[PDB]
Formats: structure tokens, sequence, C-alpha cells
């Protein structure tokens, strides 16, 4: 889960933590929708 | 496992891995590329040392990861720090140098640009403004309240599932005027539809 | 702080920003509840219990057909019915009794001192409530697709697409309990879903509000704007295409263009 700062722009900010959040969120335990944070990785 | 790798890559090629505790999400320690040193929160688990950077001469570092003790040693506020691309080329250098002056300033810059804009959708969308238009902000109210109560955002989400979306607790947010939203229930969508990642209390369901 | 919660005494508000109101604050057994204006008055305090009843002045809202027909009372927890005032409140706004399941919480009308009813769900803007104690409508920007903003354009008439340009009053939208998204510069004026089609989906634009089925929607967890219940559709930038000045209504997939974030 890498940012280059040179290839930078609104785009690849958001695929960023977007990524961050899919490696960070449960995939089965959600709440009204929203991911509950992985007990592991 | 329990530690969450991450690189962040400046515009001088100078590359840090940052490690994130996924119980807590929160920062706690890091390494500059190809360095014998790594770095480490005054707070970080036991586990952080255990695990992490073993490879590396393993340094404590002045403060710890809360907001609080990284405002105090940056001898200013959240309220005034600046965020936006060249402010994260410049914490990632001062990081990547270990440049004790300016260390935990760049921490607080970095801290809100990924793993606040990873719990919430609106500083997201702040930061997203601040690359495509080229413009540094300043957090206020609405940012500022968001960080502070994740926690218990989070734990008033899990303790609404046992009595139809209302929360146990008003939680106080500000909008982008700094006028005051008192939310006791998820039926608002600056909850729903902001909150993107949750801390763990309890064992409940939807 | 604990995950057990007992109970809450908070407010309800529903169409036109309005709020559930024990009619002139009476007490008996039958006595009907109307909207009104929202304020701190004991009649709009609604306490909601873990058994599954909501309550005001210390007796419990209520439906029976065969005791009120169609309209909403208050009536006395240890006479009625289990069955009668058990509630249930959804992420979309339904307020609804799971065993009157056709039904819904509706106000046939958008004025004030108007008799609230359980009418047939077809979750109508009329049937959209906001439990929460914060009553006022939520003003902000909407952010779609390359960071574009919503804008209320042709006199308030279209809706599409344009660069954020920073209190620019077009792109100022007011998100009221009842799930409408009004212009702020017009609160009769609602984002409704057209008669008009692009590849055989709505076209959304601007109407006067009505209190339709068309003109409700909510913010989802996953990020998108969606009309309540089932066979539901999302709020979506045809073609991905800001430049087609197109907002439609499709099937939901979750993709970019079919994201929205809510900029207050
Ligand atoms: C605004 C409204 O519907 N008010 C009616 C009222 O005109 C009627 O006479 C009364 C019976 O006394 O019941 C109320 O619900």
């Amino acid at each position: 889960a890498n940012l280059r700062l040179s290839e930078a722009n609104s785009g690849t900010y958001k695929t960023f933590i977007g990524r961050v959040r899919e490696e960070l969120g449960s995939e089965t335990y959600r709440l009204y929708g929203i991911p509950v944070l992985k007990h592991s990785l | 496992n329990r530690f969450y790798l991450l690189t962040l890559t400046s515009n001088q090629d100078e590359s840090i891995t940052l490690a994130i505790d996924v119980e807590d999400m929160v920062a706690v320690a890091y390494q500059p590329a190809g360095s014998h040193e790594s770095y480490f929160f005054l707070n970080a688990p036991q586990i952080a040392f255990h695990t992490l950077f073993t490879d590396t001469h393993q340094n404590v570092l002045n403060f710890d990861n809360t907001f609080k003790s990284l405002e105090n040693a940056a001898g200013t506020t959240r309220q005034t720090i600046v965020l936006g691309v060249d402010p994260l080329d410049f914490a990632i250098s001062n990081l990547f140098n270990a440049d004790p002056k300016l260390l935990p300033l760049s921490f607080l810059v970095i801290i809100q640009m990924v793993l606040e804009a990873s719990k919430f959708r609106f500083i997201e969308q702040s930061v997203a403004y601040s690359f495509k238009n080229e413009k540094t902000f300043l957090p206020d109210l609405a940012i500022v309240s968001l960080e502070d109560n994740w926690s218990e955002i989070s734990l008033q989400i899990q303790a609404s599932t046992s009595l139809q979306g209302l929360f146990g607790s008003v939680v106080e947010l500000y909008n982008s005027n700094n006028e005051l939203i008192e939310v006791d229930s998820i039926y608002y969508p600056i909850i729903l539809a902001n909150v993107a990642l949750q801390l763990y209390h309890c064992q409940v369901s939807t | 702080n604990e995950c057990l919660v007992e109970t809450r005494t908070t407010r309800i508000s529903g169409r036109d920003a309005l709020c559930v109101d024990v009619a002139g604050a009476l007490t008996s057994d039958g006595s009907r509840l109307i909207l009104y204006p929202c304020g701190q008055q004991v009649n709009q305090k609604w306490t909601f219990h873990s058994d599954g009843t909501v309550r005001s002045l210390g007796k419990c809202l209520a439906t029976n057909n065969s005791k009120f027909g169609n309209l909403v009372v208050i009536y006395d927890c240890s006479k009625l019915a289990a069955e009668d005032i058990s509630w249930d409140v959804s992420v979309g706004g339904t307020i609804m009794n799971p065993n009157y399941e056709d039904l819904a919480l509706t106000s046939n009308k958008a004025t004030r001192s108007t008799n609230l009813t359980m009418e047939v769900n077809t979750y109508s803007a009329s049937q959209g409530w906001r439990v929460g104690n914060y009553v006022q409508p939520i003003i902000g920007s909407i952010v779609g697709l390359d960071d574009m903003c919503l804008e209320a354009t042709d006199g308030n008439t279209n809706m599409w697409l344009e660069e954020c340009v920073p209190n620019q009053r077009e792109q100022s939208w007011a998100l009221y309990s009842d799930g409408t998204i009004r212009v702020d510069d017009n609160r009769e004026l609602c984002v409704t879903a057209s008669s008009s089609t692009y590849d055989n989906w709505k076209v959304i634009t601007i109407l006067n509000c009505d209190g339709s089925n068309n003109q409700r929607w909510v913010f989802l967890a996953d990020g998108s704007i969606s009309t309540p219940g089932n066979q539901r559709l999302a709020m979506d930038v045809a073609r991905s295409d800001v430049d087609l000045k197109k907002i439609i209504l499709h099937r939901p997939h979750g993709d970019l263009n079919q994201q929205w974030v809510l900029f207050y």
C-alpha cells in the first residue's frame, strides 16, 4: 500500500485511501453498512 | 497479524514505511527505506518492538501517538497546521531525514491525511480538494470534532444496535461554518455516510 | 459507556422538517398525534424503550385497525395489545409496526396540524422520518465524480455536475428529515426522479416538493444516494461522463459514478 507524490492527483489519492480502507476494514463484519476494523490481517 | 505496513514516497523519491496498529488504527512506528534506524512512539505496543524492524536499531521518541501529545510536542494545535500536497511532501521528507524539530508536526500532517481521511469521507474529500486544486487548508471544528470523536462514534454505533439506531450518548460535531450539530442517533448522514471505518468495542449485529 | 442502551428520549421529525406532536399535549387514551413545528415541548419528546415501545407523556404510540382505523394514537401500554404498540425504525427513515407489514407511518399532507396515519408503504417522502434530537435540515454540497458538485441549473429546474465554486448558491442543498434533498435558495423545490429518461433510466431533475416516492433519498454507508426500501435504485452520473449533463436513477453497483460525499 504505497503512495507516490510525483504520480499524484485527486484520483490516485482516493484510490490509495480506498485501498487502506479495504485492507483495514472487515470483509464480513459491518453495522449499518460501516465496516468494523479487522481482528487480524 | 496485527501491524499494517504502508509506504509513503516524497517528490525527492525518499520513501518511508509506516506501521499502523490495526486494533486502534494508530501509527506506532516507522522506518526510512534503506536505513539502520527505526522510530517508535513512546506508547507503541510491546509487540511493535518485538515484531517490527528487528533488522534495525529501534529508537523511542519523546512523545506518544495521542493528538494531545503530538500537539504539545509540535507546539501548536491541529486547527493551525496546514494540510495539502506540499505539507505532505514536507512531512514525508522530515520523517525520512529524522529531523527532530519537525517530527511531531510531520506526524500530525501524515496521520490526518492518511488515517483520519481513511476513517471519514468528509476528511478524505477535504484532502482530495487540496490535491485537485493544489491548494492547502487548515482544519477547523468540522474536521477536528470528527477526529476527536471517532472512538466515541464507533461505540455509539455499536450501542445503537440495542435500541433502534439511537445512541446511548450525544456526540457534538460541527459543520463547516462551526455550527454545533448534536447527534444522538445513526439517522444522520454525517454519521452513516461519513464514517468509513469503526473501532471495535462490542460484539453486536444489524 | 456501554453497548446496551435501555431507554432514550429524543424527537421525531418528518415531512417539511416538522415534528411528531401529541395533539395539544393531551394525556387521554386515544389522544391523536399530528405534525407540528418543532420545539422543546414535552408532547414532542419521544422515549424509546428496549421492549420496542415508543412513548410520550408516559403512554405508548399505537395503531389498531379495529379500534382506531387508519389513525395513529397514544394509548396505555398495560391496556393495549403487545402487537399494537411495538415499533421499528429503519435506516431509510421508515417507521412501522412489524405486525402490520404493508403499512408505514404517514403524513398525507405537508401542512401543520394534520392527523398522522398508517397508510400503505410506498416509501414516499411523506413516509420518511428522522429519529433524533437535531431536527433541522443539514446543509451542504454534494460531491460526485472528479470531485465535482451537483448544481441546480436552468432556474432551479435541472441538475448536473459542475466544477465546485465555494459558496456558490446553486451548489448548496438542504437535506430534510423526510428524506428530501432541497434547493437551499428555494425550500419548496426537491431533487426528483422524472418521467423523462436517458438509456431507459429516469433522469433526475428539480420539481416542486409534493411528498411523492420520487423525492425521497437516503445517503447510505456505501456512498450511494439511494431510494429507500426494496427494489432499490441509486443516483448516478450517466456513463461516468460529466459532460452529458445527466444524472440518472440506476441499478446500484457501487462504482465511482454512483459515489457521493456530503460536504457539510
Ligand atoms: C386537523 C384535524 O384533522 N382535526 C380534526 C378535527 O377537525 C375534528 O373535528 C376532531 C374531532 O373532534 O378530530 C381532529 O383530528
